[PDB]
DNA sequence: ACGTATGCTATAATGTGTGCAGTCTGACGCGG
DNA sequence: TCCGCGTCAGACTCGTAGGATTATAGCATACGTG
């Protein structure tokens, strides 16, 4: 695929493929010439070297290094370990309806509450604004609703504020050790780019207000709204599963 | 004391007078690169070395050859000013003279046949600034000094390779600067092995055979000799009394007359002196004793001529009798000892399957090139090429030095190649350590970790350029015609240029300067790393490397290193630390002569530190004499204890040499845990400079030193009176004594005005001097972005109070007043640079006009006709900075768009849109715009308006240069003319253009008038070509990437205010997020009324153990107490004498204050300019370890009429009622870290998608969703929440059907689960099929 | 052992998702094994109901 | 060390007392970064089997 | 023993004939007249010569094993067409072939984006002209500076430099630290996210209701023309194929549909609001 | 006709090597 | 069957930063499409 800069970029597989096809076609040429066997031998050894390098480069011998003196990424490599498809691009995913930001204290909040910035929740609940907008008849179509949101007009804040009520949001902190590493709350819109978290559940995340960031996630489906309120709500999660002991405890 | 110091003096609580003044902190970087360019005549260093090393190069036939003559540096094409802006390397032309000499073939060596000679370019080398930076592609970048294992020899031992045996296997290893590795290692059976390049394991006698050593010679080298004489019938044996030592008498030991030891008895030191004094030489012994002993040399039967027994063969009774009757009654055998002189080479030869020299070179060849049939030359060439060729191998100076002093040798300086001697000497000391004597070296000792600065590394990379040219020279010389081919046709300039830019870009050590703070610049140039090429790796890195080693003392800082996986490897250099001439580190030390602590200083190497005993700086001098106490706490041999006076040999110079720059700025570090001290010094580097530079009330003194040496300020080259002050520049008139008699003598300092940083922050230089002020040489004339009267100003001090506040300071959370926000004091500047690129697509060229399709008149309001936003125009996310349009191809206007473009008309022509618009969310003020155009296609009208300014501004700027330079030049002539022909007004009648017309008598001053007259003309002619260079480089088309036609670079200027989410900290590692900006109504306040600025949590203190912050607070309050008293007297408008008494009483309070500043010396006018700067608060210096103690701080608090305690009666602002009990209040110098929330927060609903995984991208950089990793997944599995997970696996990530389908369902209101199956899995199916595996989805 | 007990489950998808991924697949290819999905890793991969 | 640190944080450490404090400080914070991977890897190992 | 494909072949050539002047002629004379064994020998013999020629053409594009294979094919074409009757040696004649066959095979399999010889041959002279200039200008020559010495076109020089532009692999790390490659950054062109997918779906569904809400004979010659409801995007004159069969009345009815629809966009709250877009 | 591709040259030349070498605990798999 | 030593497998989880290569002759008919 071509870069914006007029450059192109190719995967190392294409490069490894050209090694296989070149040598294979050169063998077809040498079998046409009925060349002496000593040469045919090298060609067959080469062909194998290329095929084995295509399937799993770094294994039989030296992995074929390329341009930046680094080894070419083969097929097996995209199925192999952390950096493979499994762990990196299948079990682990970057996810929509997600935002992260510096957290700060919320000593005014109740346990089932958390400060959510307005401009964060704005972008997060984008399809829910366009939906409630067509219902009121303020938007006739969706690109009309898109511009209504963009202009940040006064009456759009009040609609955003409508959908968010009675709607839980997931708050995650890295790293996710135990299940309590995510808890759900009822978002409270606050003017400011900082998330405001409940002091007592700080224990579960191990979240120190010394510059921590927490990922936000919006539960889309009604089932996810029920799951977030039933299972993942902060009030329904008190005691640790490890020990029948309260993790929600002042400090 | 100086003038700039007279304006504001810092009260110093030091009691250890500085015998050594803090050096220039950027010593290493500047001195290192200085060596690299330095064309040394003989003592090759840098480039001169690189040429003499590789050159002369000769053809593969050896009939023609290329010889190096001399090289030179041309002045830079573009200077720093220009380079920083355009965006190309600040480099100098490399012109090297080459000489092509060709010999006659049949003739001996016809050297004089064609001595061709010419000069040739190859590559442009990035130069170093005066700041110690490299401008690469318009970025001042810093190359970090590397820390690597020093070449030479090194003895190690895996204390249990096989814990099966649990045997400490000792090994030796010869580490060269260039060449192959040479290791020697034992094994469970103590057989010596050699492993070149750590390849195959080969018996260690095979390498000796290769050096032509017969079995006999080998044994004769290592083992001693035992003589056996067979006299008549009695077998006899030579005894050195000191041999049967710590062994058992296996036989009856009896002499000329006496039985000493009985059978089966230990021979003690008594029995050894018994025999040694009796002068015993010969002893009669049994023949059963030799059974086991190894014969030394060969023994042929004199009679037959056959070997009765070969060398190195265990004797027996029958072999000994065969030797007695052969006719040998003098036998030589090995002195084998299982305890001391060990038999290793002996047992090794029994394993060794080789035979002679030539066969030993075979297995050496069969190791490294296995499969190639070996010849006499191939086997010999390889081995000789390894450690014995001037080409392949080079230990270097440090290599041979460490190699020699490791073998306790004779030479410091010797040969680059390994000699036979060297190899065996190394095997010998390995075997010494194995025996018992000799200690192994440890790698963590800095005596083995050498430092390699940029200049040495630039030299190395410059060699590979020469090596890669060597290839192209030789092959072109041999087959190419001799005569025709010129030397530059065979040279290539790209391999050198590419290999050097490889270093100045891709290398781990070449990284973008962290210049978001003077401290960041200076500590990042003083960074030293063990990583990158030829070093270590997080993957490879152990613990003992990272651990602080007692060698670090005075050399490296114990508390300066990232807390990340790159923790112990990266390290800043110590304050007074410096590089050894060879490579190691060295630290200053006061020599003690005959008890007397002499002021003579000696920088002791890492090696010699261990030798002498070194007293600590805590020790008390007797004011020119010796240590006051008889006993002195000192340290040596890497340990610490008390010693007597005469036993002390050296002493720590200052008390600050243990620490680095980063740590020398922390006050009361002595009262801070090392864990929080580290974080504190790490965050002090992250301190973004504020709007108004506020000096620190609670400093160390090092403040000024940092600000000045950082090269961010502008300090005076020559002292005199500031002829002119200006915001843009400074003009100073030099005094007669300093001013040169040749030139005019008026220095020019054009101060760097607001422009961007590598971290997108402000850079300004404001004049810190008044118009027409007398200034001394080396005084700060303009302050930097984070400096104040030359002292460092990183953050701002404020009244702080430690107490909880309704949990708004919960876990280190910060509660800041609105009054801080009102003063806009922590409000920061952020200069952001955005660019607009006109490219050449397949469809056609792009341009830059105001004509943009699908736009509002509102968007094109801030643009001009050319299509660039006005200077000073406020902009916001969505507004367009620069109008761009690209070609639109065959475009399928969809029916719904063809109808919509037909209804609202506006039939847009063949053109697209890609105008550079302010990124959604940013908003600031455009401060400047710069246009780069290729040499060709005609220009924008705005690009012409900018050319107008550059030119007419340069014409003015150069007019101003020649004008003020003229005035300073005639100012001299005017003074010269008076000396001799004294006439005042009559001389000043006619104009000044006819002054060179007037002269003087035959005198030195007549020659002076001729100098100034022809130098005035020299400037008059110079002015034209100075104008030419400016004019051309403005008309010149700036060379761009292929495809690009022109570029427009915009500079915004954002003013972000502090807000909840912003991260701030002290310098004691006390972190915190601002949680709430409290109303001024709600802020606590003292009885007197002034409110508190920040309210910190007291619980962020005990657990932390960083009590330095509390002392910072107390002293800051005391310091302010004094400023508050001075503020009151200056407001009351009292008197000069009243201020004098109080201020003299303030400066003189400490026990033994270092500075004793008398104010009787200060004039009345000098006192009031001082007091005026003291009113914000008397700035105090608390040296790192020689800081102020409670006795001094509480005494200062009594001067300020502050409480001894430091706790004040506070009242709650919300209410008005008092708090239940007193709270600590004072001024803590806090900082605003770069981790600002506006640069953190992110949000996404739906946006971009990945290329193959088809899941969203990553980061707010590319607008990507947060990653939900497997750990995040298991959490929902535990909850039971199944849809919430499936929702985050499919619709929110890959599921292409799901994501769009779900979107449409949400806007409908029906939040309904509609899964399908992520693409990333559908990929995994085909990926396993591409690997030749049948993976299909078997159905129900 | 844990490392071994993970690679033992009849689910080869769960085994390859863990580690030894080069080996798991080859042993599963030669056996011609068909995984009928019981585990969580198995159904999280395919993006189905847990 | 045979000789421990006599002072406290109120009284102030001398120059070595800090140098000595370093040895323990850096190695304690080295095991915060490096040893976490063995413990975090255990979490991974345990999960897959369970 | 030996398990490197390099050293194995390099062994087998090390045990092959090393021919004399009259030997070359004896075999070659029979090789042209097809001795079978003869063509095999001359080739077997001069594999050693191919290796020394690939030793100078290495570290530039392909590996040493790839130069030898294609270098062997040059020796074979040299054997297919050698002149033994000529008194001149073979080693001389075969070198011209082995140097050519290598250069040619490198010009093809070196670049990912296949570059024919024409564009390449020329590129070299532009680059080799840059050498001369660079040494004497001490400044890497511009596209102009190369054009002024050859006296050739500006865009030619520039477009030939555009084809020299080399690639970064998508799987290449960033910042010399395995953290993220370019694929974990680079966006997908083809598929725009749900917001753009639902834009067209919602915009088109509203249009379908607008046609049913307008006159039946006004949306019958409008949607069928633009190809909105119909199957092919026709023109004013081509709408006559349906039922209209008119040119004037089709143009009046098309515009009558658009005029009533322009009032429908001014009343819904777009017109000038949706004109910016 | 234009762009791409195929083709030949004749002093003699005849066997490569190149490049990081404090990872480490734990676990098998081929000979010996 | 057991011991030694070779290969081969893992190494917590999320955020941010920026840059660049060498060279393949030279010229004349052979092969593909408006
Ligand atoms: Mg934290």
């Amino acid at each position: 695929v071509p870069l914006d800069g007029g450059r192109f970029a190719t995967s190392d597989l294409n490069d490894l493929y050209r090694r296989v096809i070149n040598r294979n076609n050169r063998l077809k040429r040498l079998l046409d010439l009925a060349a002496p066997d000593i040469i045919v031998r090298n060609e067959k050894r080469m062909l194998q070297e290329a095929v084995d390098a295509l399937l799993d480069n770094g294994r039989r011998g030296r992995a074929i290094t390329g341009s930046n003196k680094r080894p070419l990424k083969s097929l097996a490599d995209m199925i192999k370990g952390k950096q493979g498809r499994f762990r990196q691009n299948l079990l682990g995913k970057r996810v929509d309806y997600s935002g992260r930001s510096v957290i700060t204290v919320g000593p005014y909040l109740r346990l089932h509450q958390c400060g959510l910035p307005k401009k964060m929740a704005l972008e997060l609940f984008k399809p829910f604004i366009y939906g409630k907008l067509e219902l009121r008849g303020l938007a006739t179509t969706i690109k009309a609703a898109k511009k209504m949101v963009e202009r940040e007009e006064a009456v759009v804040w009040d609609i955003l504020d409508e959908v968010i009520r009675e709607h839980p949001v997931l708050l995650n902190r890295a790293p996710t050790l135990h299940r309590l590493g995510i808890q759900a709350f009822e978002p409270v819109l606050i003017e400011g780019k900082a998330i405001q978290l409940h002091p007592l559940v700080c224990a579960a995340y191990n979240a120190d207000f010394d510059g921590d960031q927490m990922a936000v996630h919006v539960p889309l489906t009604l089932e996810a709204q029920l799951e977030a309120r039933a299972l993942m709500m902060s009030t329904n999660n008190i005691l640790s599963p490890a020990n029948g002991e309260p993790i929600i405890v002042p400090s | 004391y100086s003038y700039t110091e007279k304006k504001r003096i810092r009260k110093d609580f030091g009691k250890r007078p500085q015998v050594l003044d803090v050096p220039y902190l950027l010593s290493i970087q500047l001195d290192s690169f200085q060596k690299f360019i330095e064309q040394d005549p003989e003592g090759q260093y840098g480039l001169e070395a690189a040429f003499r090393s590789v050159f002369p190069i000769q053809s593969y036939s050896g009939n023609s050859e290329l010889q190096y003559v001399s090289y030179r540096l041309g002045e830079p094409v573009f200077d720093v000013q220009e380079c920083q802006i355009r965006g190309v390397t600040y480099s100098a032309p490399l012109r090297v003279k080459l000489r092509l000499v060709i010999y006659e073939r049949e003739a001996p060596e016809g050297t004089v046949k064609d001595i061709k000679e010419q000069e040739v370019y190859m590559g442009e080398i990035p130069l170093m600034t005066d700041n110690g930076t490299f401008v690469i592609n318009g970025t001042e970048r810093v190359i970090v000094s590397q820390l690597h294992r020093s070449p030479g020899v090194f003895f190690d031992s895996d204390k249990g390779k096989t814990h099966s045996s649990g045997k400490v296997l000792y090994n030796a290893r010869i580490i060269p600067y260039r060449g192959s590795w040479l290791d020697f290692e034992f094994d469970p059976k103590d057989n010596l092995f050699v492993r070149i390049d750590r390849r195959r394991k080969l018996p260690a006698t095979i390498i000796l055979r290769a050096l032509n050593y017969t079995t006999e010679q080998i044994l004769d080298l290592f083992f001693e000799k035992v003589i056996f004489e067979i006299r008549d019938n009695k077998l006899q044996m030579e005894l050195v009394p000191e041999r049967l030592r710590g062994e058992t008498a296996s036989f009856d030991i009896e002499a000329n007359g006496k039985v000493y030891v009985e059978k089966g008895r230990r021979i003690t030191a008594r029995h050894i002196r018994q025999l040694e004094k009796d002068d015993v030489k010969l002893i009669e012994v049994p023949v059963e004793y030799i059974a086991g002993k190894v014969v030394a040399k060969d023994y042929i039967d004199e009679s037959t001529g056959e070997l009765i027994c070969a060398a190195n063969m265990e004797l027996s009774l029958d072999l000994l009798a065969k030797l007695s009757q052969s006719g040998h009654k003098r036998i030589e055998t090995l002195f084998t000892n299982d305890l001391d002189h060990g038999p290793y080479i002996s047992e090794t030869l029994r394993v060794d399957p080789t035979n002679d020299r030539l066969s030993a070179l075979v297995e050496i060849y069969r190791m490294m090139r296995p499969g190639e049939p070996p010849t006499r030359e191939a086997a010999e060439s390889l081995f000789e090429n390894l450690f014995f060729s001037e080409d392949r191998y080079d230990l270097s100076a440090v290599g041979r030095m460490k190699f020699n002093r490791s073998l306790l040798r004779e030479e410091i300086e010797g040969s680059g190649i390994l000699s036979k001697d060297d190899i065996i000497d190394v095997m010998k000391k390995l075997i010494d350590i194995r025996n018992g004597k000799g200690e192994v070296d440890d790698i963590d000792h800095l005596g083995n970790r050498r430092i390699r600065s940029v200049g040495e590394m630039a030299e190395n990379q410059f060699r590979v350029g020469l090596v890669r040219v060597e290839r192209a020279v030789k092959e072109r010389l041999s087959l190419g015609d001799l005569d025709t081919l010129m030397p530059q046709d065979m040279i290539n300039a790209k391999p050198i240029s590419a290999a050097v830019k490889e270093f100045f870009g891709s290398s781990q050590l070449s990284q973008f300067m962290d210049q978001n703070n003077p401290l960041s610049e200076i500590t990042h140039k003083r960074r030293i790393s063990a990583l990158g090429p030829g070093g270590l790796t997080r993957e490879r890195a152990g613990f003992e490397v990272r651990d602080v080693h007692p060698t670090h003392y005075g050399r490296v800082c114990p508390i300066e290193t990232p807390e990340g996986p790159n923790i112990g490897l990266i390290n800043s250099l110590s304050v007074y630390a410096q590089t050894n001439e060879y490579g190691f580190l060295e630290t200053p030390y006061r020599k003690v002569t005959d008890g007397v602590v002499t002021d003579e200083i000696h920088y002791l190497s890492a090696i010699e530190e261990g030798n002498y005993v070194i007293a600590q700086a805590n020790s008390n001098l007797d004011e020119e004499g010796h240590f006051v106490e008889d006993l002195v706490t000192c340290r040596s041999k890497g340990e610490s204890s008390l010693f007597s006076r005469d036993q002390v040999d050296y002493m720590d110079v200052s008390t600050q040499q243990v620490v680095s720059v980063g740590a020398s700025l922390i006050p009361f570090l002595e009262h801070d845990d090392a864990n929080r001290a580290l974080m504190g010094a790490n965050m002090q580097r992250q301190a973004v400079p504020t709007l108004r530079a506020d000096k620190p009330l609670v400093g160390t003194g090092m403040e000024r030193a940092v600000a000045v040496d950082s090269g961010v300020t502008a300090v005076a080259k020559r002292g005199g009176v500031v002829q002119y002050v200006d915001a843009s520049r400074i003009v100073i008139k030099v005094n007669e004594d300093e001013m040169y008699p040749g030139e005019a003598g008026i220095d020019i300092y054009n101060l760097t005005k607001y422009t961007r940083s590598n971290q997108n922050t402000c850079i300004n230089q404001m004049p810190c001097v008044s118009l027409g002020e007398p200034v001394e040489r080396g005084d700060v004339l303009a302050d930097g972005p984070s400096t104040d009267l030359g002292e460092l100003a990183l953050g701002q001090n404020m009244r702080v109070a430690f107490m909880p506040w309704n949990g708004y300071n919960f876990e280190d959370s910060i509660l800041v007043s609105e009054r801080v926000v009102q003063e806009d004091r922590f409000t920061t500047i952020h200069i952001q640079e955005l660019a607009c690129v006109s490219r050449d697509t397949k469809l056609g060229p792009e341009e830059i006009t105001a004509d943009i399709p699908n736009v509002g008149e509102a968007a094109l309001s801030k643009l001009d006709e050319s299509g660039i936003v006005y200077i000073g125009a406020e902009v916001t996310g969505g507004d367009i900075l620069v109008g761009k349009v690209t070609p639109k191809g065959e475009t399928q206007l969809t029916p719904e768009e063809k109808l919509l473009r037909a209804i609202f008309g506006e039939k847009a022509s063949d053109v697209k849109d890609s105008s550079l618009r302010v990124p959604n969310g940013v908003s600031g003020t455009v401060i400047d715009v710069q246009v780069f155009t290729r040499d060709g296609v005609e220009k924008d009208k705005r690009a012409l308006e900018i050319e107008e300014m550059q030119l007419k501004q340069a014409k003015k700027d150069l007019s101003e240069e020649l004008q003020i330079l003229e005035a300073g030049l005639f100012s001299r002539i005017r003074a010269v003319l008076v000396a001799g022909g004294v006439e005042a007004e009559k001389l000043d009648k006619l104009p000044r253009d006819r002054w060179l017309e007037l002269g003087l008598t035959d005198e030195e001053k007549q020659n002076q008038l001729e100098q100034l007259a022809e130098q005035y003309d020299e400037l008059k002619h110079e002015f034209e070509k100075k104008l030419e260079a400016k004019r051309r480089k403005i008309t010149q088309g700036d060379d761009l990437a292929p495809g690009v036609l022109k570029i427009v670079k915009v500079y915004l200027a954002v003013k972000r205010r502090i807000q909840p989410g912003d991260k701030m900290a002290g310098r004691h590692g006390n972190k915190g997020v601002i949680s709430k900006i409290n109303p001024i109504e709600d802020m606590p306040y003292d009885e007197n009324g002034t409110p508190v600025d920040i309210v910190l949590n007291p619980l962020g203190v005990p657990s932390r153990m960083n009590i330095g912050q509390i002392l910072e607070t107390h002293l800051g309050m005391a310091a302010k107490g004094i400023g508050d008293k001075i503020n009151a007297m200056l407001k009351q408008q009292q008197e000069v004498a009243k201020l004098r008494e109080f201020i003299q009483r303030a400066y003189d309070l400490g026990a033994d204050v270092r500075q004793k500043v008398d104010l009787s010396t200060f004039s009345d006018e000098e006192v009031m300019r001082l007091a005026e700067n003291l009113r914000k608060g008397m700035p105090i210096a608390t040296p790192v370890f020689d800081g102020a103690k409670e006795a001094e701080i509480k005494e200062l608090l009594k001067l300020g009429d502050l409480p001894t305690s430091g706790q004040i009666r506070l009242y709650d602002g919300r209410t008005g009622e008092q708090f239940e009990r007193p709270v600590t209040v004072g001024y803590m110098y806090m900082l605003k870290l770069n981790h600002l929330v506006d640069d953190k927060m992110h949000a996404r609903s739906t946006g971009s998608y990945s290329l193959v995984t088809q899941q969203p991208l990553g980061g707010k950089a590319q607008f990507g969703g947060q990653r939900f990793g497997e750990m995040e997944v298991w959490a929902l599995e535990a909850y039971g929440a199944a849809y919430t997970l499936q929702e985050m696996l499919t619709v929110k990530s890959d599921d292409v059907n799901g994501r769009t389908k779900m979107y449409k369902n949400i806007v409908d209101g029906n939040h309904q689960m509609e899964p399908g199956m992520p693409e990333s899995f559908n990929v995994l199916l085909k990926e396993i099929r591409s690997l030749g595996i049948n993976i299909e989805l078997e159905d129900e | 052992g844990i490392t071994k007990a993970s690679l033992a489950t009849e689910s080869f998808i769960s085994a390859a998702s863990f580690q030894e991924t080069t080996r798991v697949l080859t042993e599963a290819a030669v056996a011609g094994k068909r995984d009928e999905l019981r585990g969580l890793k198995e159904n999280v991969i395919v993006g189905r109901l847990i | 060390i045979e000789t421990p640190i006599t002072a406290n944080f109120r009284e102030g450490l001398n120059v070595l007392q800090y140098f000595i404090s370093t040895h323990g400080a850096r190695k304690g914070l080295a095991d915060t970064a490096l040893k976490t991977a063995n413990s975090g890897y255990l979490t991974r190992r345990l999960v897959d089997v369970a | 023993r030996v398990l490197d494909a390099t050293q194995l072949y390099l062994g087998e050539i090390g045990y092959s004939p090393l021919l004399t002047a009259e030997e070359e002629v004896y075999f070659a004379r029979r090789a042209l007249r097809g001795d079978v064994a003869s063509r095999r020998r001359m080739i077997e013999s001069n594999l050693r010569l191919v290796v020394k020629i690939a030793r100078r053409y290495g570290n530039r594009g392909l590996a040493l094993l790839d130069l030898i294979e294609e270098g062997n094919l040059g020796l074979i074409r040299a054997v297919e067409k050698f002149d033994p009757e000529r008194g001149f040696r073979f080693s001389t004649y075969a070198t011209w072939w082995i140097r050519q066959t290598i250069e040619r095979a490198i010009m093809n399999q070196t670049r990912t984006i296949r570059l024919p010889i024409h564009i390449v041959k020329e590129l070299n002279v532009y680059l080799r002209t840059a050498r001369e200039l660079s040494h004497k200008l001490d400044h890497e020559p511009s596209a102009e500076e190369i054009a002024e010495q050859l006296d050739k076109p500006v865009d030619d020089v520039s477009r030939m430099l555009r084809l020299n532009e080399r690639i970064t692999s998508v799987d290449t790390p960033l910042g010399g630290d395995s953290e993220k490659a370019l694929l974990d950054i680079l966006a997908d062109e083809k598929e725009n996210g749900p917001e753009d997918t639902t834009q067209d779906d919602d915009m088109k569904q509203s249009i379908v209701k607008w046609l049913f809400e307008l006159n039946a004979k006004q949306r019958e010659v409008l949607a069928r023309r633009f190809g909105l409801l119909g199957y092919e995007a026709a023109t004013l004159e081509d709408v006559g194929r349906e039922i209209g069969l008119t040119r004037e009345r089709v143009r009046q009815i098309q515009v009558e549909g658009l005029r009533r629809l322009r009032e429908i966009l001014q009343t819904q709250g777009l017109n000038i609001e949706a004109l910016f877009l």
